[PDB]
């Protein structure tokens, strides 16, 4: 279906065992924000936009809530049948360029995703990193399967190695996807 | 305050 | 978010003209209804209605939304001595909260 | 239905009350609404499903439990006069406005 | 079978063309990754998609439709105009623009000149190559607009070219969020 903008107002992702749920509202493709459901609040990506808009959590929480009992008529329904792994696919960019001790951000793309459950992590000089990284909630796609986003901030080095691991249960081995300036 | 689409519930 | 309706009590004639006010002060887009609470039980539904122009009905009461003047006011044909009720207004957000907000209720007295 | 007790309840200032409600509905959601003059019915609290305890508009001297489906409870820990008043209680399927279903009260007075 | 996973997953959509003017609503009820049911303004009602969906149908109609259909208006058009159009559709982010050429310069030399057009919002975008002010239309190439997930695109746009004396090309970039061009030179 075309248009010149799309807005998925309230997205449900259900998940048992383990009761794992997200609640995101996404616009042209976008990241507005995800209710947060242990907080019971609503996080938005970019700030400045819950300075002019709002969005109440227990909606989230409703929602939710319902995806739990559907998740279960269903998964009963469907005489059970579980979902089946898919392998993710991990592509490593920058955001700007490169520039040799010009700070930068390093972008982790994962698509294919299924079920949403899944480990990105960094890793310099095959070490890992645990900071100043940030990740974007589940988004969805045409064919029903997921991607997200991890960030790795950091400064260009002309002796630096890096790496987006990805750990997943459709896939045997933790994926590593090289990166060098 | 925006709005949201109803997951309806089942059965 | 509130639903304000007239007054407290009304009194009427059987075979009168039924009429109860009800404006609402909401922040989106929000459903509403009326629910009646006969004698002794507690309140129960009687109908809804979900966006501007729409009207809704039940045994012979009905109300139309009205987005330009923020109304849903109750009309009915001609009223019975067994019409005597509390009236409630009320609303419910487009936000999913599920959370119906309820106005002060009017109560209707129909002469035999 | 929907069922609450006790039906009529003569309490004490300081005195602990609770309200229980049953429903054979089976819907998810559930609230506690009090009904006063001037007032209409007013919310205090509701529930999603079991183990949900979502503070409504009037909540202050209040507390709930949804130890299952069927059952959700309300609890007056220091019952005050001020708190005297017809309680109902509802439960709704969770379809966007959901239409909801009252049982017939419990008048409460503290005394 | 522990390791035997499940899940739901329930998205809405709301396709707008030309402001409100024309919306189209869709619902899609997913089970694992397999859409059982779905609501499309279009189509006017529930419908199943798979076996899966054959239960609900009816109840879902008979039950939800009016409610369902409204939601066109009350959650779609409504959100577009209350909380689109102060953030969404008014976000306006200029773009970064630099020249790097591909190999060693060489004069006479077979070379490529790249352009990087970076975090730029919204997407719609137009980059263009000059030589001596005289439009470079043939050896132009570019990537796949890419979508930085944080509010932002970037893109590369190349041109073969052959450095010469005296030569300057330039890269010129149109955005909603200009109000003139940016334009980044090269000096052979």
């Amino acid at each position: 279906i075309e248009a010149d903008h799309v807005g998925s107002y309230g997205i449900v992702v259900y998940q048992s065992p383990g009761d794992i749920g997200q609640y995101t509202f996404e616009f042209d493709g976008d990241e507005l924000f995800y209710v947060d459901l242990d907080k019971k609040e609503t996080i938005w990506m970019l700030p400045e936009f819950a300075q002019l808009r709002s969005f109440d959590p227990q909606g989230g929480l409703q929602n939710i809530a319902t995806g739990k009992h559907n998740l279960g008529v269903l998964t009963k329904r469907s005489n059970s049948t579980p979902a089946t792994n898919e392998a993710p696919q991990a592509t490593v960019f920058p955001k700007s360029p490169v520039l040799l001790g010009q700070p930068n951000t390093l972008i982790c793309f994962v698509d294919n995703i299924f079920p949403p459950v899944i480990n990105i992590t960094w890793l310099r000089n095959s070490k890992s990193v645990a900071d100043g990284v940030y990740e974007t909630s589940f988004f969805v796609n045409r064919d029903y399967s997921f991607h997200k986003l991890s960030y790795l901030t950091f400064i260009p080095s002309d002796d630096d190695i890096y790496d987006c691991k990805v750990e997943h249960w459709g896939l045997e081995e933790p994926v590593l996807k090289h990166w060098e300036p | 305050r925006g709005g949201a689409s109803q997951y309806r519930p089942s059965q | 978010d509130s639903v304000t309706q007239t007054g407290g009590q009304v009194a009427l004639s059987e075979e009168d003209f039924l009429t109860i006010h009800c404006n609402y002060s909401a922040s989106g887009y929000p459903a509403l209804f009326w629910y009646v609470q006969y004698p002794g039980e507690g309140p129960q539904f009687l109908f809804r209605a979900s966006r501007d122009k729409e009207k809704g009905s039940s045994r012979g009461f009905e109300a139309t939304y009205n987005k330009e003047a923020t109304s849903f006011h109750l009309q009915k044909a001609s009223v019975q001595e067994s019409d005597s009720a509390v009236y409630y207004c009320a609303l419910s957000e487009n936000y999913g909260n599920e959370k119906i907000t309820f106005g002060a209720g009017t109560k209707l007295q129909v002469v035999p | 239905a929907v069922t609450q007790s006790p039906r009529n309840k003569v309490a004490v200032t300081g005195e602990k009350v609770t309200l229980s409600c049953n429903q054979t509905n089976n819907h998810n959601n559930m609230y506690w609404y009090r009904q006063d003059t001037g007032h209409g019915l007013r919310l205090i609290y509701y529930s999603y499903g079991a183990g949900s305890t979502e503070k409504g508009d009037i909540p202050d001297g209040y507390k709930a439990s949804r130890p299952s489906q069927e059952n959700f409870s309300l609890t007056l820990e220091s019952a005050t006069p001020s708190q005297t008043s017809v309680y109902f209680c509802a439960s709704g399927d969770a379809s966007g406005g959901n239409t909801l279903y009252f049982g017939a009260g419990t008048r409460l007075s503290v005394l | 079978d522990s390791e035997r996973h499940f899940v739901v997953q329930f998205q809405p959509f709301c396709y707008f063309t030309n402001g409100t003017q024309r919306i189209r609503y869709v619902t899609r009820y997913i089970y694992n990754r397999e859409e059982y049911l779905r609501f499309d303004s279009d189509v006017g009602e529930y419908r199943a998609v798979t076996e899966l969906g054959r239960p609900d149908a009816e109840y879902y109609n008979k039950q939800y439709l009016e409610r369902t259909r409204a939601e066109l208006d009350t959650v779609c058009r409504y959100n577009y105009e209350e909380t689109e159009v102060p953030t969404s559709l008014r976000r306006l982010e200029q773009p970064n623009v630099v020249i790097s050429l591909s190999r060693t310069e060489a004069l006479n030399h077979h070379n490529t000149l790249v352009c990087s057009v970076t975090d730029f919002y919204p997407a719609k975008i137009k980059v263009r190559w000059f030589r001596n002010g005289q439009e470079e239309t043939v050896g132009v190439s570019s990537t796949q607009l890419i979508r930085n997930g944080d509010w932002t695109f970037q893109v590369l746009v190349m041109l073969e070219m052959t450095p010469r004396r005296g030569e300057v090309y330039t890269c010129h970039v149109e955005h909603p969020s200009l109000k003139s061009p940016i334009t980044v030179e090269w000096r052979a």
